[PDB]
């Protein structure tokens, strides 16, 4: 039952510093080679940086060297990667990976379930809701919200079959927005309750809105 | 730009037989030896630390005292062999070299050990 | 070490034999060459290390072969849960790389959107903006395409666009178009069209609304 969990990941903005952490279970922390692998959304992996079992040496990819600084404690069960002069392409969800076997001969055996890092000159904003008023399609335009992410439901998760959340885009402003939608039969309107139940941790708002037709 | 190689990363080895493997790192003209560290590693024992022109035997794993040198003179050319004598079955596994000097890198190599 | 995965996106059916290339500008040192399975939302898991030996729990139709700077990851009779997007990694030589992925979509039989159209709420008037969003439901293969007019004149760069992961149930994609504008822009205009094209339509669907009715 080798486990893995990040924690420290948030909003931060150009040229300031952030430390994640990672902490493992269910192994013998102080034996194994520890890496740290990211992903910028809807890209794929890059390695990041590396370390010995006693902190004794450590590698990181060009990007980073410099700026990114790793080291673990073996007695906390922990690894740290202290970031520092943060640009804007340093924005990805951050992964801890174990490397298996004596030298990580086993390549990356284990992985955490990653902490999302945004690095921009926005502020932490709540969305606005408005109503996709109308078989029949409707929906929740939540727009203008930062950072990501955000948590869509609807009927407080007691609808869930024809719902498509689409992924956010990032819009020109530089803030988010995104739409939730579901088909339903158009003898629903009326007599059937559409409520879109929105939530953004980051900027801790809540928000429910009904849905009717005009 | 600066980086560990190996010739071969597979050995297969003769039990009880002498073996010698190779890491190599770039050396132009003259080799300075305050500057260069060199680890050889297998599984979690210590078997070669080179530092300051001086293996550091107070590190070294007892297993491989007797058994185990850093050929110094192949330094000068850039190679940091691992001869070791006597090997047995135990020898089979994975090593690591790591090299310092300027840049710093490390590369794996596999020994493999037939039985007669 | 650069790794080139081969091809894009794979398009097949349950059953069907799936073959994935990696490619290195590099010989991989020991052949340690991983491959990794990724779903969307989730982290990696390893399948593959020293390019032919399973993972643990993994099970035998996913097999490893290769070597030097050719690699191979096949999956013989694909399963539903197999179907994600499949990563090779080098760990024989810093700094570890990556390749950029292959996606492995089920294939299923072509599928037309339904098209919807919405215009812009009152309440978000007020903010200054109109938003008008189009989606289209439903549909495969995921290529469709989207133009926007207001009073039948094509738009730039005021459009942006999102795509569904594949259905859990359907294998189906969904995809919603927002087109922007001041309020001043859209109040001086009457009509809004959203026009659609796909594999799965024979002729044009437009969805389109009259600005006040």
């Amino acid at each position: 039952e080798v486990q893995l969990v990040e924690s420290g990941g948030g909003l931060v903005q150009p040229g300031g510093s952030l430390r994640l952490s990672c902490a493992a279970s269910g192994f013998t922390f102080s034996r194994y080679w520890m890496s740290w692998v990211r992903q910028a959304p809807g890209k794929g992996l890059e390695w990041v940086a590396n370390i010995k079992q006693d902190g004794s040496e450590k590698y990181y990819v060009d990007s980073v060297k410099g700026r990114f600084t790793i080291s673990r404690d073996n007695a906390k069960n922990s690894l740290y990667l202290q970031m520092n002069s943060l640009r804007a392409e340093d924005t990805a969800v951050y992964y801890c990976a174990r490397e298996g076997g004596w030298f990580g001969e086993l390549a990356f055996d284990y992985w955490g379930q990653g902490t999302l890092v945004t690095v921009s000159s926005a502020s932490t904003k709540g969305p606005s809701v408005f109503p996709l008023a109308p078989t029949a399609a409707l929906g929740c335009l939540v727009k203008d919200y930062f950072p990501e992410p955000v948590t869509v439901s609807w009927n407080s998760g007691a609808l869930t079959s024809g719902v498509h959340t689409f992924p956010a885009v990032l819009q020109s402003s530089g803030l988010y927005s995104l739409s939730s939608v579901v088909t339903v039969p158009s003898s629903s309107l009326g007599t059937q309750t559409y409520i879109c139940n929105v939530n953004h941790k980051p900027s801790n708002t809540k928000v429910d809105k009904k849905v009717e037709p005009k | 730009a600066f980086t560990v190689t190996v010739p071969k990363d597979l050995y297969v080895v003769e039990y009880g037989s002498n073996m010698t493997i190779e890491c190599k790192f770039p050396v132009e003209k003259e080799l300075d030896l305050a500057a260069l560290i060199v680890y050889w590693e297998m599984e979690d024992k210590n078997i070669i630390q080179f530092v300051h022109g001086e293996e550091d035997l107070k590190v070294q794993h007892s297993s491989y005292r007797q058994r185990a040198r850093l050929l110094k003179d192949q330094l000068s050319l850039g190679n940091a062999a691992l001869q070791i004598t006597d090997v047995k079955l135990q020898d089979a596994g994975v090593y690591r070299c790591m090299i310092s000097y300027g840049g710093a890198d490390y590369k794996r190599i596999t020994v493999k050990v037939n039985a007669p | 070490i650069v790794l080139t995965q081969s091809p894009g996106t794979l398009s097949l059916s349950p059953g069907e034999r799936a073959t994935l290339s990696c490619r290195a500008s590099q010989r991989v040192s020991s052949s340690y060459l991983a491959w990794y399975q990724q779903k969307p939302g989730q982290a990696p898991r390893l399948l593959i290390y020293d390019a032919s030996s399973r993972a643990t729990g993994i099970p035998d139709r996913f097999s490893g072969s290769g070597s030097g700077t050719d690699f191979t990851l096949t999956i013989s009779r694909l399963e539903p849960e197999d179907f994600a997007v499949y990563y090779c990694q080098q760990y024989g030589s810093l700094p570890w790389t990556f390749g950029q992925g292959t996606k492995v979509e089920i294939k299923r039989t072509v599928a037309a959107p339904s098209v919807f159209i919405f215009p812009p709420s009152d309440e978000q008037l007020k903010s200054g903006t109109a938003s008008v969003v189009c989606l289209l439901n439903n549909f495969y293969p995921r290529e469709a395409k989207v133009q926007w007019k207001v009073d039948n004149a094509l738009q730039s760069g005021n459009s942006q666009e999102s795509v569904t992961e594949q259905d859990s149930k359907d294998s189906t994609y969904s995809l919603s178009s927002t087109l922007t504008l001041s309020k001043a822009d859209y109040e001086k205009h009457k009509v809004y069209a959203c026009e659609v094209t796909h594999q799965g339509l024979s002729s044009p669907v437009t969805k389109s609304f009259n600005r006040g009715e």
